[PDB]
């Protein structure tokens, strides 16, 4: 009901964590659990490649259909673009429904 | 080789997009009168016209077909597809037909 594709077997969950690295243990055995860990984090790269199937417009409609277009008028910032401070921004939500079909 | 009671062609107006190329067809109905009583006549600018507007020529009984305008071959929607999705287009080959002639 928010939108999209209901799936019984959706793309799986990818889980990740940093393996614990203990700090120096005591020199006499104690069965208590370690609260002492080396503070660390990890970084890396992630790629996602999805293959989307398309359904083409077959319409016989004579007159021009609405399309999603960028405003021609000048502006301080360009839409869907970084600003002077490097911050990416999306000015408006874009739905997918423009082309028209008959019932 | 048909005769009076057999149509010599069919009506094809459609456009089809192959995605490398587009093939646009236009079928129309026309009427040809009899121009200037079957006569070749010379025509020339009337004296008193400005120097720049003088001309001399010939008018013929013949008519002619010209599709040279774009919208002949493209509907406004087919035109929208082209100009929106494409950096360039050029014509490759054309095919022309006259059929279902009637003389009244
Ligand atoms: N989002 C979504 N996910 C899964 N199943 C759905 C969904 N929406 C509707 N349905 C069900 C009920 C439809 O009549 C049928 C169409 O399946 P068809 O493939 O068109 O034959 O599938």
């Amino acid at each position: 009901l928010m939108g999209g594709f209901g799936l019984k077997h959706p793309p799986p969950q990818i889980m990740i964590k940093n393996t614990p690295v203990p700090a120096n243990p005591p020199t006499n055995f104690s069965a208590a659990k370690f609260a002492s860990f080396i503070t660390q984090y990890s970084t890396g790269q992630v790629s996602v490649e999805i293959e989307w199937e398309l359904q083409k417009e077959n319409s016989k409609r004579w007159n021009p259909e609405i399309q999603y277009t960028s405003n021609y008028n000048k502006s301080v910032n360009v839409d869907f673009t970084v600003d002077t401070n490097g911050v990416y921004s999306e000015p408006r939500p874009i739905g997918t429904r423009y082309l028209t079909r008959n019932l | 080789a048909d005769g009076v009671g057999n149509s010599s062609g069919n009506w094809h107006c459609d456009s089809q997009w192959l995605g490398d190329r587009v093939i646009t067809t236009s079928t129309r109905t026309w009427a040809l009168p009899t121009y200037n009583n079957h006569l070749y006549k010379q025509i020339s600018s009337q004296s008193g016209a400005t120097n720049d507007n003088h001309y001399f020529g010939y008018s013929t009984p013949w008519g002619y077909f010209d599709f040279n305008r774009f919208h002949c071959h493209f509907s406004p929607r087919d035109w929208q597809r082209l100009i929106n999705n494409n950096w360039g287009f050029r014509p490759k080959r054309l095919n022309f037909k006259l059929f279902n002639i009637q003389v009244k």
